RNA sequence: CACCCCCGUGCCCAUAGCACUGUGGAACCACCCCACCCCAUGCCGAACUGGGUCGUGAAACACAGCAGCGCCAAUGAUACUCGGACCGCAGGGUCCCGGAAAAGUCGGUCAGCGCGGGGGUU
RNA sequence: GACCAUGUCCUGUAGAGCACUCACAAGGCUAAAACCUUAUGAAACUCCGAAGGGGCACGCGUUUAGUCCGGGAGUGAGGCUG
């Protein structure tokens, strides 16, 4: 079974460290990836892909990595945590994270 | 009677019983009135008796059983050592739990049928009728 | 036989309701009977003490669900 | 009848069969009882029939005995539980088995052992439930079984028990 | 290749029109095919076993793996962690060749009065199939391969219904 | 929190789960779609994974009905017991006061609260 | 300090139950393990589970002990009852 995100949201007890986590869903490239604190119920920067287009998934990705940065800099936010989902770090997922942090 | 494999030793104690206060599978049967031990032997005597009342029979259930060692230390020996090695099994009967439940026998039949049954035993019995029963 | 082996007084050392110092122990265990809320951190045989100094709680679901929290 | 007598109240060394409660989603009733009388009744109705009752205030109450919590070292009655009867098939009773007659194993085998002295099942009726059950045994051989499958079940009853379930059965000698 | 596609396309709308589904995906699908060697009945030194995984290698274009033995020690020689068969599954082009090469012309046909006389029952997917022995082939030669071990292959495919069982062999180029 | 609905992620932590089952469709999600290469299978693009439309709501998933199952669960009555005070040579047991289960019945439920977003009535 | 009251937390005994382990009672079912109706015991069994009991905090209440530091000891064979 799919107990690579079980285990993955396990391994995030480092939200006891104070950072934020960075949820990522390569689904059908829907790659929403929302910035959470969880200790209110409550999430603090979507980045849905409704009509960003940019092409083939692993650089919309990269698209969507970017825009999310100012998305949540705008806030006033820079720790950081990639809870990956179950996917691996792989590229489609991994130029998300290399644009996120490229502009914090 | 004897347990067939188990683990080795006991204790012991007493307190009011909580299984087996009502008959079932019988017509009548036989209830104790004093907590005790039985061993297997007084079982025994109980359905060779009651086997002797029954003749072409096959009407006695035995809902009691030695599940307890218990272990006399040897002939003529100062304390020291364990619970020698288990000498015969018994069986806990707190009062108000059933023996013995018979059926297919006329009231006076099973009556004497218990009335021996009860005489080899080391404890005051009765015999009931079935009737306030869920 | 007449063979035996020490008491290891384990427990619930710090019982919810009780202020803890830093490093406080507040439950011992063989394993994790306890499971350790925020605040504390479990050590090497599985005995979790503060990390923070403050009160002493108790989540509590039970059956493995057991978890001990301090509050600031 | 019955009397109230609510919390804890001592009872009478007349039993006055205490401890009863009749209840459903309605209202939950009170204990006293008339000891011997009680008995002189339950016997007759013996679960398989409702009484009503009338405790000063509530002038009748249908109920068919539920349950009964009788003393274990004293053969004894105690406590009786009760259910209030909402009429048109709810109820679910447990009936008396009865047997009939000579069984073919009775002319010349041996024993007729009835494996369940009462099976429970839901009643059609709510005011009308069988007070026994006489089953046809005379047409079984020795070492055959009479299963629940074929037990008659007047006006429509359904039955709340395995249909594989062996209920009377013949039984060799010794 | 193309030919099994074909015949793939031509099952889908058999089985729409003995049965229809509101989806061609509903429709009965050929998954995996699997093929277990079990040389636990001449477990051998590593020599034997190497050359049977390299036999099923040679058959196939694929590596075989060795399934291991699990902690079960026994009366019947077994062990601990050992060798106990070889397995090969196939799935893709890899797969459907092998039933082309088993429908049609590749079919040693060695014997066959009609198809294995059927085993799945309750008829969602698992086929299995046996071979009692492997003289069935020109990539052997008898003499030097004189030993003889037989072979399992279960073919899995979806199917929610029993008699829908019949559609992964009578439309497939097998007996029935 | 205008009304629904979808994808996700929490609190909760079987009264939420199972099964039977019906609705769902390019909006969302899901399989199918191809593989020299990113990347990978101790054999297989099944799994990760990378390149996408058709097709299809089949399967999975979401959402409703559902009391066959499980899950919970009184009142009442006991068991037991803190203190008090007793009987039996003994096993053992009783009384006064107060706390008081477990099992079972009665009955309860196929949940309940957030947060961000996506598309709807245009 | 001490008793007593409130609040809270921790416990696996009595009891009670078979849900796992050992045992075990009558049958039905059957290549008998398994399975079902019914029926039971368990120091090394537990789906459960009090009364009590221990730690903390308060004193929302009556009381007078406690703590440490320095000198001197003896005691380290216990007996009964419940
Ligand atoms: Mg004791
Ligand atoms: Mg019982
Ligand atoms: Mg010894
Ligand atoms: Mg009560
Ligand atoms: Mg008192
Ligand atoms: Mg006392
Ligand atoms: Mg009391
Ligand atoms: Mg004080
Ligand atoms: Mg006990
Ligand atoms: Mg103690
Ligand atoms: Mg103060
Ligand atoms: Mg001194
Ligand atoms: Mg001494
Ligand atoms: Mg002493």
């Amino acid at each position: 079974r799919r107990k690579l995100r079980t285990r993955r949201k396990v391994r995030t007890t480092t939200a006891a460290s104070g950072r934020l986590r960075l949820s990522v869903y390569r689904s059908s490239k829907h790659i929403y990836a929302q910035i959470i604190d969880d200790s209110r119920g409550q999430t603090l920067a979507a980045a849905s892909s409704a009509a960003l287009k940019s092409g083939n998934k692993t650089d919309t990705a990269a698209a969507v990595g970017k825009a999310l940065a100012a998305a949540a800099a705008e806030k006033g936010i820079k720790q950081v945590v990639f809870d990956r989902g179950s996917y691996k770090y792989h590229g489609r997922v991994k130029a998300l994270a290399d644009a996120a942090r490229e502009g914090g | 009677k004897r347990t067939k494999f188990r683990k080795q030793f006991r204790g012991r104690m007493t307190g009011d019983a909580k299984g087996g206060d009502y008959v079932a599978f019988g017509d009548y049967g036989l209830i104790a009135m004093e907590p005790a031990w039985i061993k297997s032997n007084q079982i025994e005597a109980c359905r060779i008796v009651m086997s002797r009342h029954f003749r072409r029979g096959g009407k006695i259930y035995i809902r009691i059983f030695p599940d307890k060692p218990v272990t006399k230390k040897p002939a003529e020996t100062r304390m020291g050592k364990g619970k020698g090695a288990v000498e015969y099994w018994v069986s806990v009967v707190k009062p108000g739990r059933v023996m013995f439940e018979v059926a297919g026998v006329t009231e006076e039949q099973a009556k004497e049928a218990f009335r021996l049954a009860g005489h080899k035993l080391p404890i005051q019995t009765k015999m009931v009728k079935r009737e306030v029963y869920d | 036989n007449g063979r035996d082996s020490n008491p290891k007084y384990l427990g619930v050392k710090k019982f919810g309701g009780e202020v803890v110092k830093a490093g406080n122990i507040l439950v011992r265990q063989r394993g994790t009977k306890f499971k350790a809320g925020q605040g504390v951190g479990m050590g090497r045989d599985h005995t979790l003490f503060a990390l923070s100094d403050g009160k002493v709680v108790f989540i509590n679901k039970g059956k493995g669900a057991r978890f001990i929290s301090i509050e600031a | 009848e019955l009397t109230a007598k609510p919390r804890t109240p001592k009872q009478k060394l007349d039993e006055s069969m205490i401890a009863a409660v009749a209840y459903n989603k309605e209202n939950n009733v009170s204990f006293a009882l008339d000891r011997k009388a009680f008995d002189r009744a339950f016997r007759q109705q013996s679960t398989t029939g409702l009484f009503d009752i009338t405790v000063e205030g509530g002038e009748t109450f249908p109920a068919l005995v539920k349950a009964v919590q009788m003393d274990k070292r004293k053969r004894a009655p105690i406590h009786v539980d009760f259910y209030m009867v909402t009429y048109g098939e709810p109820v679910e009773v447990s009936v008396p088995v009865h047997t009939t007659g000579r069984s073919q194993g009775e002319v010349q085998g041996g024993l007729v052992d009835i494996v369940v002295h009462n099976l429970q099942i839901v009643a059609p009726g709510p005011r009308r439930i069988p007070q026994e059950l006489v089953v046809d045994v005379t047409k079984m051989n020795i070492g055959d079984h009479i299963t629940a499958g074929d037990i008659k079940l007047p006006e429509g009853c359904t039955l709340a028990a395995d249909p594989e379930l062996t209920v009377v059965s013949v039984l060799p000698p010794r | 290749q193309q030919l099994k596609t074909k015949y793939n396309d031509q099952v889908r709308p058999a089985l729409m029109q003995q049965f229809g589904y509101s989806s061609v995906m509903a429709v009965p699908r050929i998954e995996k095919i699997v093929v277990n060697e079990g040389l636990g009945s001449s477990k051998e030194d590593s020599k034997a076993i190497d050359k049977a995984a390299k036999e099923l290698a040679l058959i196939t274009l694929q590596k075989p793996i060795i399934t291991k033995a699990k902690k079960s020690i026994s009366n019947f020689k077994l062990r601990q962690g050992m060798p106990v068969g070889i397995k090969v599954t196939l799935r893709g082009e890899r797969m459907y060749v092998f039933l082309e090469k088993l429908i049609n012309i590749g079919l040693p046909r060695i014997r066959d009065f009609r198809g294995i006389n059927p085993n799945a029952f309750d008829g969602r997917g698992n086929y299995n199939l046996g071979i009692k022995e492997q003289l069935i082939f020109p990539e052997i030669t008898y003499d030097m391969v004189d030993k003889t071990r037989g072979m399992d292959i279960t073919i899995v495919t979806t199917a929610k219904t029993d008699e829908e069982a019949r559609a992964l062999l009578q439309s497939m180029g097998l007996p029935f």
